[PDB]
């Protein structure tokens, strides 16, 4: 990352306060609702016909926790997101066929969820560092596409 | 295309902004400048420092135009003709930038309207900002 | 919006394509697959090998649709409604990919129509493809 | 910059055939015509009111040649674009205030220009090599923005 020690600490410190369970389900859910086309990959999850049906769908919530988990662990290898997401990058390409653009949609949704949750705490400088991380993550995940 | 639900959602959310729109305008710009520093290329004549009156004033201007857009959600194209003109023929901001300000605006609303920033409202505001973006860049060429 | 000039430009350049549309459609696809490999995620079921009949087959369908939009240049939203529905509801191609294909289509035409691919024509063709893309994406949300 | 040896040879062989004076003028002119908003940086260039006024403007031709001149030099240091373009990156940012998105528009226009000129010689695979190159150059030119 091109994270400043100061930027690293801000990221790190806010994260410490995050409930991955709740933030994961909300980020994925908001994604499915705001950008309806992302639902093409979750047909087997059920009824995503409404905000309510998406936000309530347990399969969605549980997928959300799995994704933020993996994300969460990447924050520990912020100096090599590439190497941390290599295998996950191949999987997404070769098995899942997920267009990397989706990684960027999610990232932006993630930032909106964090702002949502932390209000005041999520200051311009703090968002700036998070924007750098979400971009970084999306790039790492997209890295092995061919 | 904004559905009736969307128009409702938007008017409600914006309704809660009230006397703070100017402050939110200002905050969204500040967040844009820091998160997407390439956007600063359009404001060489501004003092982009925190709490700059230039930034504050511009914040109000933008907020106000959004208000006017919510108010004429049914006739945006017409309500924003002049602004579409200004941007296409004078300012000539690259279209990619509208998406960046739009994003900083959501983040700002979210951080300030917790209760109101539901998943359905989030989706509506996004579409709305998108519509507004389309209108402002419709006469580019 | 497309101007009379644009309209004339497009009918003219597309006029020249004639019977090669199919092959140019296939070629634009291959260019896209090679230059923007992320676009391949949408055709996991295709043989993307050089001279794949699936690609040939697909290239023709795309060219047919463009040919249809040119024939109905004054009523594209209606002429393309069905394709707009398909893309919005079934295929669900992320919007960014339209710009990629557009770009590869422009490269293909340039490569084949040296005499007609003038600055003016180039610009008209670019606005045209942007408009087709907008139609195909209008019903996304 | 993931230029395979074979991609690098291909970039280089074609670049051998280009008349930078000419290509430079065409690419720049075509940008001002296709994306008229880009004309914001050249109000001192005079008349850009029509395609002929742009394409034939002696100032556009001269600038185009300068721009492609710097690009050609970049092609000789494919290994160190960031280094090669550093003072130019700074200048575009700090003095000219040129939004980097402009560097990507020019790259796409340039690819269409090469296609225009080389016809069938600008094969699918050659285009893919040039795509990597214009992107690397745009990235190098944006590296010093802040
Ligand atoms: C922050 C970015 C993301 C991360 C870290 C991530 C991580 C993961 C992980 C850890 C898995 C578990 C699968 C396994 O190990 O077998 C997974 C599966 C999957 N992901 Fe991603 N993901 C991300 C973004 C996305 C997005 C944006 C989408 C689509 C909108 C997506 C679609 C999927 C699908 C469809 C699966 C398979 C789930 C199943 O088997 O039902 N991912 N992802
Ligand atoms: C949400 C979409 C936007 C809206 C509603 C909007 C609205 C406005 C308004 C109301 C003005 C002031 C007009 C006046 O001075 O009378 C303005 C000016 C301006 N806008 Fe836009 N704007 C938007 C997006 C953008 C973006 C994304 C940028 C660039 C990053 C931008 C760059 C400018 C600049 C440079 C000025 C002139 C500043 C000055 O010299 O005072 N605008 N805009
Ligand atoms: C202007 C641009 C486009 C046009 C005119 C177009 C047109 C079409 C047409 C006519 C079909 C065939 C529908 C049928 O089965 O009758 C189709 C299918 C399809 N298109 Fe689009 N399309 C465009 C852009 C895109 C893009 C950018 C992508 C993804 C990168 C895409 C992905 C697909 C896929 C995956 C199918 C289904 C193919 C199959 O399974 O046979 N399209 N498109
Ligand atoms: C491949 C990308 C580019 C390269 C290699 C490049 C290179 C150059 C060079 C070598 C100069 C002269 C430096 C000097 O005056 O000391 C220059 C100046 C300039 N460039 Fe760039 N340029 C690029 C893209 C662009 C684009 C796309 C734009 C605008 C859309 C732009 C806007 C300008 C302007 C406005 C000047 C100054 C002109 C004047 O003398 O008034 N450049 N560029």
């Amino acid at each position: 990352m091109h994270l400043t020690p100061e930027e690293k600490s801000a990221v790190t410190a806010l994260w410490g306060k995050v409930n991955v369970d709740e933030v994961g389900g909300e980020a994925l859910g908001r994604l499915l609702v705001g950008y309806p086309w992302t639902q093409r990959f979750f047909e087997s999850f059920g009824d995503l016909s409404t905000p309510d049906a998406v936000m309530g769908n347990p399969k969605v919530k549980a997928h959300g926790k799995k994704v933020l988990g993996a994300f969460s662990d990447g924050l520990a290898h912020l100096d090599n997101l590439k190497g941390t997401f290599a295998t996950l990058s191949e999987l997404h390409c070769d098995k899942l066929h997920v267009d990397p653009e989706n990684f960027r949609l999610l990232g932006n949704v993630l930032v909106c969820v964090l702002a949502h949750h932390f209000g005041k705490e999520f200051t311009p400088p703090v968002q700036a560092a998070y924007q750098k991380v979400v971009a970084g993550v999306a790039n790492a995940l997209a890295h092995k596409y061919h | 295309v904004l559905s009736p639900a969307d128009k409702t959602n938007v008017k409600a959310a914006w309704g809660k902004v009230g006397a703070h729109a100017g402050e939110y305008g200002a905050e969204a710009l500040e967040r844009m400048f820091l998160s997407f520093p390439t956007t600063k290329t359009y404001f060489p004549h501004f003092d982009l420092s925190h709490g700059s009156a230039q930034v504050k004033g511009h914040g109000k201007k933008v907020a106000d135009a959004l208000t006017n857009a919510v108010a004429h959600v049914d006739d945006m194209p017409n309500a924003l003709s002049a602004l579409s003109d200004l941007h296409a023929h004078k300012l000539r901001v690259d279209p990619v930038n509208f998406k960046l300000l739009s994003h900083c605006l959501l983040v700002t609303l979210a951080a300030h309207l917790p209760a109101e920033f539901t998943p359905a409202v989030h989706a509506s505001l996004d579409k709305f900002l998108a519509s507004v973006s389309t209108v402002l860049t419709s006469k580019y060429r």
